[PDB]
Parts: C-alpha cells; structure tokens; sequence
C-alpha cells in the first residue's frame, strides 16, 4: 500500500469542467452513494482551496451507479502514462472467434491514490436551483474511469492473471480501463465455461465481477457497396445509379460508367423505362465485380485518433464508418435494433455508439471520437438515460448529411 | 476569530507581491493611521519589522474616510479557488414558507481569520512625513477585501459555521449568498422569532454581527431584481425609456430589461429589436428604429402597463408547460402548476440559422424548456403542445437527425404546427419533368438560369447581381411557376438540393421563401439530383443552354 506518484505532463493544470444541472432522483442517489463511499474511505470531502472539478452522472440494473467523466483528466495525465505506464494492444483479440467483456474495476478500490495527485480528482454534486454550492469531494483511491487506475493496477492484474494465462495458452486477455477483454476460438459453450473459469479465478484472488454479452469480431470487416439490383431500370433508377457510382469513383480507382451515361441520351421523362444495353451492362457488371473488392493501401495510423461518423437510416437502422482520413474507411457497419414501446431515436443512438467503441476497442485498442447526427444539448440532456459502459468516448455534433443516406445503404 | 483556517497557496513558481508604495497626500496619511490603530485593536492587522520584503499599495477615498488596498498583484500570484457560486436561485423554484428573515454579516470578509503562512504575503506601508522617515508595517490576519480568496474561504468558513445549528433544527431552511443569510420557517410566529435570535447568538458566537429584528428587512424583499413577496414573486418594476434617438448602448439596455421582464410578463416580443443589433458593433453608432421594431415596441409596453406576478413551487402538484407561436420564429410558453397563475414564462427564437422549420423550431424550444425545468426544479414538466400526432411523428420519422420526443398532449389552440407540403419520395408518373440548371459570374455578378423539359418546352432567364448557388435555386423556382400542380424536377446543385430537401417552411431569403410558397400551391414535386457535366442526358442540354 506504497502509493504510485503521479504526474502530470509539463505546463498542465488540473481539470476544471463544469458540473451538469441533474434532477432530483439522480442527485438523492449520488448523494447516497457518496455517503456511503465516504465511510468507506474512497472518498472525502474538500475545502475551497481545491479549484479543479470533474463531472459526475448517475446511470442505472435496477440500482443507480455512479458515473465520473474522467475525458478532461485522461487527457492531461493518461497521455504521459501512455508513454510511461502503456499496456500493449493484441493484435489477435480482432480475429478469435468470441470475445467476451468483464468488468474488473472493484479491484482498483482498494489501492491508495498518491497523496499528491488527489486534489485533481475532485468532483461536485449539484444543488437544485443552486440552493446550495454542490457537495464536493475527491478520491483518496484509484478512481474508476481514470485511465491511470489500470496502468498503476497493471502489475498486480498480470501476476493475478498469469496462472490462468499459463493453464490455457490459447485464451487472448486484454485490459481497457475497468474491462477485461477475453476471446478465443472455442465453441460457445466451452467458451462461457472458461469465462466462468475465469470468474472463479478471479474470485480466488479477491476480485469480484458483477455477472451471476459475446462479441464475434470475425466481423466481415467493411462491408463493400451494393448496387440496386432490380429487374427493370427507369430514367430515375439508372440516374440514382449513376450519381452513386460517381461518389464511389472518388474512392474505387477503376469505375467506369460513359455507358450507363450514354444510356439515357435524350431528355427523357423521369418514369420512363430504359433497357439496358450488352454495352451497358459492361458498366453494372464490372462495376460490381470492382466494388466487392477491399479498398488497397488503407492502413490503421497510429499517430491520428480515430473518427466515427453515423447516419440515420429509418426503421431503426443507422450506419456507421470508422475513418481516419476521409474516403479511407478502416471500418464500415450498420446497426439494428427495435422495439416499439421500447425504442425511440435517442435510445438507438447510444446503444450505437456503445457498440462502436466497443468494436474500437477490439480493433485497435483506443476509442474514436464521433460526429453524431443529434442536436447538442439534447444529447447533453438526455445521453446517461441508456448508458451502460463505464467509458466515455469524445464527440461532437455535426451538421446535415445530406443524400449520402442512400449512398451508404 | 476561532474559525479554522483554510491553507492558501501561491502559483507554482511564483512569489509574493514587491511593490513600491506610492506617494500619498498629507490629509490622506494621518486619516488611514487613524484607520490602521482601530483595526489593529479589533485584531484585524498587526505590525511588522521588516524582515518581510513584500508591499502591496494603499489608496484613501470619501464624514469617513475609507481605505482601499490594490490587490490585483496579489490576486495574480495566489492559487485559484473553487469558483464562487455563479447564478442564483430562481423565485419560481422557491417553497413558501410562513415565515422568512433575512440577516446580513456584517464586517463579513474581517470576521475571518486568515491562514498564517500566507499573511505575510499581505503586507503594506503607509509613508511617513514626506518620504523623510520610515513608515509603519501592517499585515492583515482576516481576509482581505478584494483578495481573490475571500468570497470562497468566507463561503464554506459560513457553511461550517451553520453545521451546528442545521444539526440542531433539520426543518429551519437556510440560504447561503454572499454576506446574507436568509432563513424560512413554517414554525408559529414567535417560535420562528425565537429561531432567529438563536441563529442570530449562535452567529455572534462565532463573531459575526445580523441585523437586530428593529433591522430587519421588511417584506417585500428587492433582491436581485425581484420583488419577493410572502405569497408571490415579481420582477422589479421595468422602465422603458422613450427616446429621440438610440444608440447600440441604449438598445442593449432596452433588450436585456425586456429579456428579464420576459420571465414572467408573457408575449414580450425581441426578434425586431436586436436584429437592430445585428451591425457593427460601435457602441454609439445612432440606428434609426425601423417600423416593425417600434411596432414590437409598443405591443410589449401594451403588456407592460399592467403588473404581473408569479407564484412559488408546490412539489405536489404536476409541472405543466405549455407553449405558443408568434411571428417570424418567435415561440413563448408558461411553466405552471394552475389554471390562472404561472410558476414562470419565457421565449425563443430560431437564433440565426439561414432556414427553418416550425416543428424543428417547437422541438428546440422543447428542449429549452427541459433543461431549465431541470435546473430550476430537477424535474422535467408534463407537455402541453399545439401539433398533432401524425404531424409530429411524420417530422420526427423524415427528420436526419435523432430527437427525443417526452410526453405531450394536444392543445388545439391556433395557431396550430402542422406540415405545410410534402415532396414525394418518388418520381411522378404523367408529370412533366423539369431539368433545370442556373450559373454565374462570380467577377461580373450576371447570370443566367433556365429550364428544359421532356414535353419539349425550354426557356431562359437572365439575372443581374446574383451568385452561382442562388442562380441555382432560381432555376429551381423557374420550373416551380411554369409547370402545373404536379412537376418533377431534376437538379445538378448540392446546395439547392441540401436547401429544399429540408423542408422549410420560412427563410431570411426571399427567393426560398417565394419557392416555398410553390411548394405548397403545388400538389405533388419530387426533386430529384445528378452529378454536374457528366452528359447526363436532360441536364447536358440544360448545362450547354446556360
Ligand atoms: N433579500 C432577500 C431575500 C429574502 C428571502 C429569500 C428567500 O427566502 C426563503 C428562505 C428559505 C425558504 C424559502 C424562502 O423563500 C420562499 C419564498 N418567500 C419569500 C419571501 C416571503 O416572505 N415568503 C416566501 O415564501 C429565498 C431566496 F432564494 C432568496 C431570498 C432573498
Ligand atoms: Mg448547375
């Protein structure tokens, strides 16, 4: 129980992010919470001469847990214990057959925070109609979301870890923040009796986890464009065609398209039928064979962080490309899921983007930031209702995407 | 005096403040010594033997003289605190009480002591006899006035204070803010009395000096720009000045007193007002007052000659909301909890986007409403909204972006939010179907803008002082008048595209405004887009014409 120091990089303060207004529910179950933390001694409270504050959010199975917004933090310490106190990201994880996800945060609990570094992790809880200045505390232990927590932990989680490792070579271990990634090849269910092997490993050495949720990254990774392939064509269709492969022409090098062009030579009434030509479907063809092909020369940057751009498709679907530069796609998807008492836009956009960062995650081992499709502060308002990882990835909110709705589904 | 001091650092690497003391004149001298001996007696400063090499300088000002000690060499030195409680309570988030006093600290910032380490970084000089003999050496021990850590250690020095008397009577409600404390009750009268004087010689206790209940503000309290009253909230009478002539400077004083009042005088208008304010920002520049900004005028000192009031939260009863139009983009609604009094009111406006949309603008306003409910009450309120189901789910299901919708019923008060036309989501058989192309000069500013159709028909229109991309909706605005009430059209611009494709139903620009009245005279428009000089067939003719 010797803590670790921690420093920050050079010329860096400490974060001082503003507090959200939250409602009354939420502030009685962090006040709760920290209660009880308090007592426990993971927390304490703190005099006006601490000036930073990091956000807090209470998200809920049936019980709240508490939610710290450690982004401002990581930013100005994680980066310097990147470099200092890495942990390395497989390369395999992306290829096993399943991955499973745990959760290990409980285990930081119990290490002391260095003496020095407290005063940074200090947080607010909110007044209503600001009766009061907030509540105010900080950590007197390694925080969960703090990204500085695994790698301080990561000695003791390698020693706890290597037996289990030793008994089954096979098995990938991976460890981002509070999760532990866990993949291999083995059919489901000798696959979710390791996990439990796992489980009751962990537990032998003081850790708990929570379970008493697969991932399966033989993904079919960015999925090729698809042509319209319907029996009869019009002026309106072959021109959608053609507006289409020409936005793909600035990504495949070979699209050819002078005889679908060609193919509506007079100034032809948008409903009228055309037939294709033995010329024409020189172009639908080969433009087809073309575009079932990866992409060549994209490769993962390490030295660029990763972007996310979605769209809303209607009838609960929405499509999602990972990128670094644009037209270069390292990863294309599109998720769907509904239930009509159970699902509405907002909904569907968070569990997106959980599942994006998580297939980040998996991928290249550090989340993208997204450009999502939702008016700023209602996203603001209204995102920890369906919340569920214990991570947070940046974002931003981006103006209209206009057309190319079509063009990616 | 006993309080715990709270440490204060100074800025990493920097030390404390060395600066010579100004010349002061001889009335001023004498006057601040006289000062100095009554504050060291209280204990307030105590002399020093210079060992210490700091100095800060000490201004004098008026039947008493006051001291005034520049700090901000100071102020720039010290660690940053936790910042000092920005905004206040809101009236209509207040509960009634029976009974509610108010008592002010006196000698607040001097009733607390200073950490010690840091004392010597306050030390000033008073000069003696024409710079001829040494002067005398104070440093103070209670924070000082304007030191940047005086508002926030006196802040939680009171909080810790009250800790005490709060453990004591969990049903008394204090309310921290600055040198006040106000206390509400709904003990008997004479039991709350009793209260205050034991809050009030529990203070004492602890050296801080409240008003004697002769002292006592009286009800109504005017506080923050509000009279508060026992069983209602207002704001402070409003004052519009009428004048020959305005400045920016009088404009932005006119839209923030009708900006406050709007929180609870209902329909108070500021969208013609401020686009006043839309220019140069030279604070004198006189602007003449346009027509419809003194209309707007007028109409808001017609709902202000008569006083309005607001009442406080109950947490029984249900939080309704509910919401009306105005003109051009301007929305009001009332947050309430019965019939014929508001808990508060307010506005929006659509703030500057080029072009919009009425449901768009509702659903904005909704969520402005969300979160000051959130942040006034820490719920959110039951909606009261004029838009149908249909209307709304059609907006929200076309709509590219995600958008929550919270529970809402209809109000058929018009006006009404409805769908003012509809493009259809496929070509229109038996249609004539436009291509329509417009380009310019960006040098010469002249264009031209045309249309060719399959019927065989074709025309061309030149335009003076115009851009490419307006050109291009003015094509589109050609096929819109020449064609009958149901018409495809087929366009080569993104930006014509990205314009009419978001359905808006009113525009800063009157060219989308004169399409979108065709938009709603005509029956049925699909709109449809091709890549520009790819020999399309339809827009190759229309590109080769212009
Ligand atoms: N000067 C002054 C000032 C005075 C009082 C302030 C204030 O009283 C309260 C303190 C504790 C609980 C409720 C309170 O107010 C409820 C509304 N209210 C007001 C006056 C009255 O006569 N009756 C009544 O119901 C609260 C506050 F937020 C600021 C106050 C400022
Ligand atoms: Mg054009």
């Amino acid at each position: 129980i010797e803590t670790v120091p921690v420093k920050l990089k050079p010329g860096m303060d400490g974060p001082k992010v503003k507090q959200w207004p939250l409602t009354e529910e939420k502030i009685k179950a962090l006040v709760e919470i920290c209660t009880e933390m308090e007592k426990e001694g993971k927390i304490s409270k703190i005099g006006p001469e601490n000036p930073y504050n990091t956000p807090v959010f209470a998200i809920k199975s049936t019980k709240w847990r508490k939610l710290v917004d450690f982004r401002e933090l990581n930013k100005r310490t994680q980066d310097f214990w990147e470099v200092q106190l890495g942990i390395p990201h497989p390369a395999g994880l992306k290829k096993k057959k399943s991955v499973t996800v745990l959760d290990v945060g409980d285990a930081y609990f119990s290490v002391p925070l260095d003496e020095d570094f407290r005063k940074y992790t200090a947080f607010t809880i909110p007044s209503i109609n600001n009766e009061t200045p907030g509540i105010r505390y900080q950590y007197n232990v390694l925080p969960q979301g703090w990204k500085g927590s695994p790698a301080i932990f990561q000695s003791s989680m390698t020693k706890i870890l290597e037996p289990f490792k030793k008994q089954n070579p096979d098995i990938v271990i991976y460890q981002y923040m509070d999760d532990l990634y866990v993949g291999s090849d083995l059919e489901i269910g000798q696959h979710r009796t390791k996990i439990e092997e796992l489980r009751q490993h962990l537990l032998r050495w003081g850790l708990t986890t929570p379970d008493k949720y697969e991932l399966h990254p033989d993904k079919w990774t960015v999925q090729p464009i698809v042509l319209p392939e319907k029996d009869s064509w019009t002026v309106n269709d072959i021109q959608k065609l053609v507006g289409k492969l020409n936005w793909a022409s600035q990504i495949y090098p070979g699209i050819k398209v002078r005889q679908l062009s060609k193919l509506l030579r007079g100034t032809k009434a948008l409903t009228e039928v055309i037939p294709l030509t033995e010329e024409a479907e020189l172009e639908l063809a080969e433009n087809r064979e073309i575009l079932k092909e990866p992409v060549h020369g994209v490769y993962y940057d390490p030295s660029k962080d990763l972007i996310a751009e979605i769209q809303k498709q209607g009838q609960g679907q929405w499509t999602y490309q990972i990128y670094q530069e644009p037209f270069k796609n390292l990863k294309t998807g599109k998720y769907a899921r509904m239930r009509g008492a159970h699902t509405n836009d907002v909904k569907q956009l968070t569990e997106a983007v959980q599942k994006i960062t998580t297939e980040s995650i998996v991928i290249w081992g550090k989340t993208p930031k997204f450009k999502l499709p939702i008016q700023k502060e209602t996203w603001e308002t209204w995102w920890t209702e369906y919340w569920q990882a214990t991570w947070i990835p940046e974002w931003e909110f981006v103006n209209t995407p206009p057309l190319v709705k079509l063009w990616y589904q | 005096s006993p309080i715990e001091t709270v440490p204060v650092k100074l800025k990493p690497g920097m030390d404390g403040p060395k600066v010579k003391q100004w010349p002061l004149t001889e009335e001023k001298i004498k006057a601040l010594v006289e000062i100095c001996t009554e504050m060291e007696k209280e204990g307030k400063i105590s002399k020093i033997g210079p060992e210490n090499p700091y100095n800060t300088p000490v201004f004098a000002i008026k039947t008493k003289w006051r001291k005034l000690v520049d700090f901000r060499e100071l102020n720039k030195r010290t660690q940053d605190f936790w910042e000092v409680q920005l905004g206040i309570p809101h009236p209509a988030g207040l509960k009634k009480k029976k009974s509610v006093t108010v008592l002010d600290v006196g000698d607040a910032y001097f009733s607390v002591p200073l950490d010690e380490d840091f004392r010597k970084y306050t030390a000033f000089t008073i000069p003696s006899i024409n710079n001829e003999t040494p002067g005398i050496r104070y440093q103070y021990n209670v924070l000082p006035q304007g030191w940047k850590g005086s508002p926030a250690i006196f802040q939680s020095s009171m909080t810790k204070i009250l800790e005490p008397f709060a453990a004591q009577n969990p049903d008394i409600v204090i309310y921290q803010y600055m040198d006040d404390l106000y206390v509400g009750s709904d003990l008997e009268i004479g039991q709350h009395r009793t209260k205050i004087e034991e809050l009030r010689q529990h203070l004492l206790r602890w050296g801080l000096t409240t008003p004697d209940k002769k002292h006592q503000k009286e009800p109504p309290f005017l506080w923050m720009g509000y009279e508060l009253h026992p069983d209602k909230w207002t704001v402070q009478p409003i004052v519009l000045p009428e004048k020959d002539s305005w400045t920016v400077n009088d404009i932005q004083k006119l839209v923030g007193k009708l900006n406050w009042a709007s929180q609870i005088y209902p329909g108070i208008k500021v969208r013609q007002l401020s686009k006043l304010l839309r220019g140069t920002k030279a604070l004198t520049e006189v602007i003449p007052l346009t027509e419809e900004a003194e209309l707007e005028l007028a109409e808001n000192r017609e709902i202000l000659k008569e006083p309005v009031h607001g009442v406080y939260y109950d947490p029984s009863k249900d939080l309704i909301a509910e919401i009306q139009k105005q003109g051009q983009g301007q929305w009001t609604y009332q947050i309430y909890q019965e019939p014929f009094k508001n808990l508060k009111t307010g506005k929006y406006a659509r703030m500057r986007g080029a072009h919009t949309n009425d449901v768009k603008q509702l659903t904005e306003a909704v969520q402005k409403i969300t979160t000051e409910s959130i942040v006034i009450w820490g719920k959110t309120p039951k909606f009261k909204l004029p838009i149908q189901k249909e209307t709304w789910e059609t907006w929200w299901t076309e709509y590219w972006q995600a958008t929550w919708i919270p529970e809402w019923e209809f109000v058929n008060t018009p006006p009404l939010v409805k769908l003012w036309y509809q493009l259809e989501k496929e070509p229109i058989v038996g249609a004539e179907t436009f291509y329509v192309d417009g380009a310019a000069n960006r040098e010469t500013k002249l264009g031209k803008a045309g249309y060719v159709t399959n019927k065989g028909r074709q025309k061309v229109v030149p335009l003076t002082n115009t851009t490419n991309q307006k050109t291009e909706l003015q094509a589109i605005y050609l096929a819109l008048q020449d064609s009958g009430l149901e018409v495809n059209i087929v366009t080569d611009s993104q930006y014509a595209l990205g314009i009419i494709q978001a359905q808006p139903d009113k525009s800063e620009s009157e060219l989308v405004n004169q399409i979108i009245e065709q938009l709603i005279k005509k029956e049925k428009v699909y709109l449809a887009w091709v890549p520009a000089h790819k020999g399309i067939g339809g827009n190759e003719q229309v590109d080769k014409l212009v």
